[PDB]
């Protein structure tokens, strides 16, 4: 199936979708269609209709148990009423309790999955896609999902096709087709007619389809499930140590319910007795709730860092990025605000201040001369930027502009200089202009002066100053033009030097009046010809902005200072600008010296210093082109400052490759389309939230929704307090099986009553299950958390002998004897003393013996027994409980003779917390006490 | 240095010039947090060393609560009207009568809620804010409910200090803790102090979302702003909070390390750092140079 | 895994922590002994009403069996019941008060003397009888205790009547009166407050004639005359009942 409009010409095209090809259809009738045609391609997938989840949770797991013994506990009811009248419905109740745990279980399962997956799926709108459509007249910005079928559509470099595209007009543009096929070569698309088949017609984008390079506009022909693409259609270290972790418990539990239910036939048990007390053991050990719990912890975490700006793309790289070592970034955008603002000038041999501001608006000079009326000429001629409308009454320095960073503070500048820009560049005439790119590093523009030459040609250009100096052989100095001597080539490059080690942009102008004998009145300029004579121009003056750093980075570099963590700037600036704005931010820190600053300290040529001797350096891109692996290695092993100066995106991924050569964990910088390899090759690659392209949010594992810096070093400290809550979770989960175990032993070993049933066993399981998930959900972060080197993700566990010894033999130990005293003193003061205890099981589990005598002489009858010992089961249960549960709320705050309920234990728990503080230990397993 | 004492509305507001209107620039205005004056917070930050450069080329506009500024009288049963709404509602009037055209924030606490109402109310006259510390809901249930139980035994001025102070200072009780409950206990008239906290505590959440790009969004600052939050704080998840919900293209998250309690008098130099680059980045002082490349 | 140093510094930590947990647990022990009161439970709720046992305990679950020809299969029998009626006969309670009867004996200060049961009260099967109790000659003889209880005033004339199960045709005699429990022992005061105290027993001889030999009998005892001690649950098969089954074999 595959029918399509490639066949169609243009004029026909505005008939069968009628709309206007430079003007697109209204808003009114893309309204009208979406709500006829419906949404966008939307891929309707399939679901489950969570019944069969919400039976899966009940039925599935280790509560396919508790069913079993619920069947035989009312088989057994049924068989003993069908045989014997009058029947005790102990065996009823007994199954009705067993199937209710298994209701109640299951319902916590079930929100607890619930509450993890709805707080995922919430990041799914918080970078929805965009559409770039010109409906009604100006390219707007509205979302994929309300792309209807007509409108046409503008892609351009790294935005993915948002449907069915016939394109009408292109400028370069190539698409990369290895969703649909099975190459990933950037095959191109133009207006024309290619091959009859529409997957090869060069004039179809398809749906999904990333727009590499170039521009491209069409029209939408299929919106919905219609499209080409719509008709159509392993594990983590942490994963792995928990499964190991509860596969090791499982075979504890099992082994541990086969030995009780032995122990309890050898006890004189009952068949159903000893079937269900090993059925209890095994559920109540087995830790259940444990893979929910890393998915509810990890899930929070992931909540934790989108709200500070750090969208997670997975939950895989949720623990990837607390074990990051490397943070391998760009620096416009991400180090630095990208809000340029011009601060100094340099022209008649004078560094000028740029200050201007509404307080003398002529600092440090008035209007000087045509110097300054040139510089401001070109500088307000040479851009491409303009002001948009409806922002003629707010001030200058509060007012919006279009275009680039620099564009828009130069023209900032110069207007609050001169006045109306918009007035300066129509009273001339501007005529041709060459496009900006990374070639020529030249920004060429014809132009006629009506003042007094009117040559019908001018040279304004700018460009770096250590390129566009190359050119412009003249230089104007007080207004008149002069001859460049070596001594004014040598003033301009102090300058260039002094501007640029401030850590500023700085840009070159130069501009010459070409004769009218050579060129007349009517030329045709053009490119492919020379016509201009694009070399031996004036030089007129220099002009630096500022590029602040975020208000965030230094203090972020800081935090990654402390906390063992490298950071490399991988910029394409000049090597002392990148080094000053490097110095400024803390990448190169204070002490540590470049070779060149060693150098220039110790008055020696920079050959003889030895490369030991400086922790920081700055490697040209150029340079990095010629070095082999064992030297870039060597570069990144020996200096623990490295910025790279002038490096094309394309090295990072061979800085990537490097950092990773050392076995960190490197974590990289996205926004553009050839920062994919490295996105992709980088463990935790990072994507731009508002400056990034598609492409680059879709190779990337996270998302930096306000492009700062600091935002990965708070997504890297949230993340790396995962592999501490994870064990704490798992401490907590595992100190409830000592007090449901040692009950059972005791009674063996001392003869005492039992003050522990096997419904009341799995009564504590069940009222103890949240208390990590609770625990996980009123959590305070640590302190110095960013103060300890990165984790080693191969050599760490979550789980070892301290933490299980830690959870199985003191806390659990705690909470056991708090469990015992308040079995023993309800036993007390109902007239049996603990000392009398002793030896009492066999008796007080005697049937046929009615008179078992108090430590006051009183006699019991059996089931007059019976009432104390399961008061003193359910107040075990109660105690064990309300312990496990208040001790959490007190050390979330800390960090009559009823007494002997919940009162106790805590108390004993507090005091042996004090004496585990008293003896310190070592790290520390302390903080659990 | 002149401190005009205007009045209006619902009371007399003092504030304190300390410096000269540079035309239309605009005037770093001040607030305080609740159990503390402009003098106690603000005077150990504006007299930082590099803090010079930044006052320099501004004015400074220390205002006062009403009832908070020094040698204060008091009122037998007070009834301090002045809700947050109302509270950020007499700064107009305290703009107008000083020849005031725009503001760049200073909110500690109660005074980060002032300002945020107020920008939020009139977001032409603010043009930013560096809100530190700032709580944008009420006190909920959990907490209100502790508030009610635990202060009603506790002494005014030591929830103060829990208020202010995290529990690990707190307890470990340093040479600041103590300088700072000098000047919170004196300095400070109590029966306008209470009711200025109880009045903090009876606020309404604060209105902002942070934009979806879906036209029915709430109103959110449009101001550029910067977040100062010690690590160490009480109000991190206050600060987080409102960190989301808001946008953030303009706003930024500072969470200062090896800092709590007040970032303004504890790490200075951090502060002044941070708040250089955002008014750079505003577009103000362009030739202020950088603090780690200036000292080379 | 090795490590002996490192496995006897497990040892020690582990041997040092449990120390201090016990000691703690033993301290918090001893001090809710210490509010515990050594005369009289602090609590009384959950023994109301008295059950009743027999004597001796058999071997299979309340089940008489003995033989007549066998001195040994009545053996146990014989001296459990010499030793529990050591007490009993006049020898020991020579020092004991005597004791009015059909009155509550309610005592005050530290006075706490017991009456004294005549072993004679029990007719044959008393110990200065024959020294079988009722077994080599063809009437087993059972006693049938009822459970002590501090502070117990049961009202109106308690009795216990021992009715057979088997239609009556081996009449049941229960020797004290009519299986009457005298009153004037009833306000039990607990050990170390009542001296001792020897309550009341009620022996029950089972009548087996050699044309009716083995088979079984299945007394069954209960309190019949007092309101305040209950007979009737449908749980508890002992409170003011039991019942329990002779065999003679041959
Ligand atoms: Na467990």
């Amino acid at each position: 199936v595959s029918m399509d409009d490639h066949k169609l010409s243009l004029d026909e095209l505005h008939r069968k979708y009628g709309t206007d090809l430079s003007r697109g259809l209204t808003s009114a009738r893309a309204a009208e269609i979406l709500a006829r045609d419906g949404p966008n391609a939307l891929t309707p997938p399939p679901t489950t209709p969570e019944w069969i989840k919400f039976c899966r949770q009940l039925f599935g797991g280790f509560s396919m148990l508790l069913w079993i013994g619920a069947i035989l506990c009312f088989l057994a009811y049924s068989i003993q009423a069908a045989t014997e009248e009058e029947p005790q419905n102990d065996n009823l109740y007994l199954g009705v309790v067993l199937s209710a745990v298994v209701i109640i279980t299951g319902c916590f399962s079930y929100y607890q999955e619930a509450k993890s997956s709805k707080i995922m799926e919430s990041f799914k709108n918080m970078v929805p896609q965009q559409a770039l459509v010109i409906r009604n007249g100006e390219k707007m910005s509205i979302n994929a999902e309300e792309v209807v079928v007509g409108d046409l559509v503008e892609v351009k470099g790294g935005d993915r096709i948002p449907a069915d595209l016939r394109i009408i007009s292109a400028n370069g543009c190539k698409v990369d087709n290895s969703s649909l096929t099975g190459e990933s070569e950037p095959q191109t698309r133009s207006p024309d007619f290619t091959n009859e088949n529409p997957l090869e017609t060069r004039n179809i984008a398809f749906f999904s389809t990333n727009c590499v390079e170039g521009t491209a506009r069409g029209i939408v022909v299929y919106t919905g499930d219609r499209t080409v693409m719509g008709r159509i259609a392993g594990q983590t270290p942490i994963a792995a140590e928990i499964e190991h972790f509860i596969h090791i418990i499982t075979g504890v539990a099992v082994f541990l319910g086969v030995s009780f239910f032995i122990l309890s036939l050898i006890l004189e048990y009952t068949w159903l007795e000893a079937v269900i007390f090993l059925i209890g053991i095994i559920v109540a050990n087995v830790p259940e709730g444990l893979l929910a719990t890393v998915t509810v912890c990890l899930t929070l975490t992931a909540k934790r860092m989108a709200r500070k700006n750090c969208l997670v793309k997975n939950l895989e790289a949720v623990e990837t990025l607390g074990s990051t070592s490397t943070i391998c970034s760009d620096k416009t955008g991400t180090l630095t605000q990208n809000r340029m603002t011009v601060a100094h000038m340099w022209f008649d041999n004078q560094i000028h201040e740029a200050d201007t501001t509404e307080n003398q608006s002529g600092v440090s000079f008035d209007k000087t001369s045509a110097t300054w009326l040139a510089l401001s000429r070109i500088a307000g001629l040479c851009n491409r930027a303009v002001f948009q409308a409806n922002q003629e009454n707010l001030p200058i320095l509060k007012r919006a502009v279009a275009g680039d960073a620099s564009e828009s503070a130069l023209l900032k500048c110069i207007e609050l200089c001169c006045g109306s820009v918009k007035e300066m560049r129509e009273r001339y005439a501007k005529i041709v202009e060459i496009p900006f790119n990374s070639t020529n590093k030249y920004q060429l523009s014809i132009h006629k002066n009506p003042n007094t030459s009117e040559p019908q040609h001018l040279l304004v250009m700018k460009g770096a100053p250590e390129r566009i100096l190359d050119r412009c052989s003249s230089i104007l100095l007080h207004g008149k033009e002069q001859p460049l001597d070596e001594e004014l080539k040598d003033a301009f490059q102090n300058a260039y030097l002094e501007l640029g080690g401030l850590g500023e942009r700085v840009l070159g102008f130069c501009h010459l009046f070409l004769p009218d004998e050579q060129f007349p009145e009517g030329f045709q300029f053009d490119t492919d010809d020379v016509n201009f004579p694009i070399d031996n121009l004036c030089f007129v003056g220099l002009i630096s902005m500022i590029d602040p750093p975020r208000a965030a980075v230094p203090d972020a570099v800081g935090k990654c200072r402390s906390a063992g963590i490298k950071v490399i700037m991988v910029t394409g600036d000049h090597p002392i600008t990148a080094k000053a704005i490097a110095k400024g931010v803390g990448i190169i820190s204070e002490g540590n010296e470049t070779v060149e600053d060693i150098a220039a300290r110790l008055n020696i040529p920079v050959s003889q210093v030895n490369p030991r001797d400086a922790k920081a350096c700055v490697v040209h891109g150029s340079d990095l082109k010629d070095m082999t692996s064992e030297q870039l290695d060597d570069i990144l092993k020996y200096h623990t400052e490295i910025v790279f100066a002038r490096t094309s995106p394309q090295q990072k991924l061979i800085i990537v490759e490097g950092c990773q050569r050392q076995g960190a964990i490197v974590a990289v910088t996205g926004d553009g389309v050839n920062d994919s390899p490295a996105l992709k090759k980088a463990d935790i690659g990072v994507a731009m939230g508002i400056a990034g392209s598609d492409v680059s949010k879709q190779a990337a594992d996270m998302i930096l929704l306000d492009d700062n810096f600091a935002s990965i070093v708070t997504g890297v400290e949230e993340g790396r307090l995962i592999f501490d809550n994870l064990k704490k979770s798992i401490a907590y989960t595992l100190t409830s099986n000592i007090p449901e175990i040692t009950p059972f032993l005791i009674f063996i070993i001392a003869n005492i009553p039992l003050p522990l049933g096997t419904v009341t066993i799995l009564c504590i399981d069940l009222g103890t299950d949240m208390v990590p998930a609770i625990s996980l959900a009123y959590e305070q972060a640590e302190s110095d958390i960013m103060k300890r080197q990165p984790r080693n993700p191969k050599t760490d566990k979550l789980v070892n002998e301290r933490l299980i010894s830690m959870a199985y033999g003191q806390i659990g130990m705690i909470q056991a004897l708090g469990g015992f005293f308040t079995y023993f003193v309800i036993l007390a003061e109902n007239g049996f003393l603990p000392i009398h205890l002793l030896g009492l099981r066999v008796d007080w589990d005697d049937r046929w013996i009615n008179d078992v005598e108090d430590s006051y002489g009183q006699q019991w009858t059996y089931e007059q027994r019976k009432i104390v010992e399961f008061t003193c089961h359910t107040a075990f249960f109660v105690s064990i409980v309300v312990v496990q549960w208040a001790d959490l709320v007190i050390c979330k705050t800390r960090r009559t003779w009823w007494f002997c309920a919940f009162p106790y234990s805590l108390l004993i728990f507090v005091y042996d917390k004090v004496r585990k503080l008293i003896i310190r230990r070592r790290v520390e397993k302390e903080t659990y006490y | 240095c002149q401190e005009h004492d205007i009045e209006t509305t619902h009371g007399v507001v003092h504030v304190t010039i300390r410096g000269l209107p540079k035309g239309n620039r605009p005037v770093i205005l001040t607030y305080h947090d609740i159990g503390l004056n402009h003098k106690s917070c603000f005077n150990a930050f504006f007299n930082f060393e590099d803090m010079q450069e930044i006052t320099q080329h501004f004015a400074v506009c220390h205002v006062d609560a009403p009832g908070q500024q020094e040698g204060a009288p008091s009122f037998p049963t007070g009834y301090q009207y002045p809700t947050m709404d109302e509270l950020a509602e007499m700064l107009p009037p305290v703009l107008t009568h000083l020849s005031l055209k725009s503001i760049i924030g200073i909110g500690v606490g109660a005074g980060a809620y002032i300002l945020s109402r107020f920008a939020l109310n009139h977001p032409e006259l603010v043009e930013g804010l560096v809100l530190i510390n700032v709580d944008p809901c009420a006190k909920g249930w959990i907490d209100w409910a502790a508030s009610k139980l635990s202060g009603l035994t506790t002494n005014v001025v030591d929830i103060i200090l829990a208020h202010h102070f995290g529990q690990e200072e707190l307890q470990a009780n340093l040479d600041l803790i103590q300088t700072y409950r000098m000047h919170i206990a004196q300095d400070i008239n109590q029966d306008n102090l209470q009711l200025f906290l109880n009045s903090y505590n009876g606020r309404r959440d604060l209105e902002i979302e942070r934009p979806i790009l879906g036209d029915n969004k709430s109103k959110t600052l449009k101001c550029s702003t910067l977040l100062v939050v010690g690590d160490n704080s009480p109000a991190v998840e206050a600060v987080v909070e409102c960190n989301s919900r808001l946008n953030p293209i303009n706003t930024t998250l500072l969470k200062m390390a090896d800092c709590g309690g007040l970032p303004q008098v504890v790490q200075p130099g951090k502060l002044t750092e941070a708040f250089k680059y955002f008014l750079q980045g505003m577009g103000y002082i362009p030739s202020a140079s950088m603090t780690r490349l200036a000292r080379s | 895994g090795r490590t002996a140093k490192s496995w006897g510094l497990i040892l020690l930590f582990y041997l040092v922590f449990y120390g201090f947990l016990a000691a703690l647990f033993s301290f918090t022990m001893w001090v809710m002994l210490q509010t515990l009161n050594d005369e009289v439970p602090k609590y009384r709720d959950q023994i109301p009403s008295p059950g009743l046992m027999v004597f001796p305990k058999p071997v299979t679950a309340l089940e008489y069996t003995f033989s007549r020809s066998d001195p040994t299969s009545y053996a146990g029998y014989i001296e459990d019941l010499k030793k529990f009626l050591k007490p009993y006969t006049l020898e020991e309670q020579k020092n004991l008060t005597v004791c009015p009867d059909g009155a509550l004996f309610e005592q005050k200060g530290p006075v706490y003397v017991a009456c004294q049961f005549p072993i004679s009260l029990l007719q044959a099967c008393s110990g200065m009888n024959d020294p079988d109790f009722g077994y080599s000659q063809g009437n087993p003889c059972i006693l049938v205790k009822m459970n002590r209880i501090i502070g117990l005033k049961p009202e109106g004339v308690p009795r216990i009547d021992c009715v057979s199960k088997n239609e009556d045709i081996p009449n049941v005699a229960v020797y004290p009166h009519n299986g009457m429990i005298d009153l004037k022992y009833f306000p039990y005061y607990g050990k170390k407050l009542h001296v001792g105290y020897l309550q009341p027993l009620v022996a029950v001889q089972v009548s087996f004639a050699p044309n009716n030999t083995g088979k079984e009998v299945t007394v069954e005892c209960k309190i019949d005359g007092s309101a305040n001690l209950k007979s009737q649950d449908d749980r508890d098969k002992f409170l003011g009942r039991v019942m329990f089954k002779i065999t003679a074999r041959a």
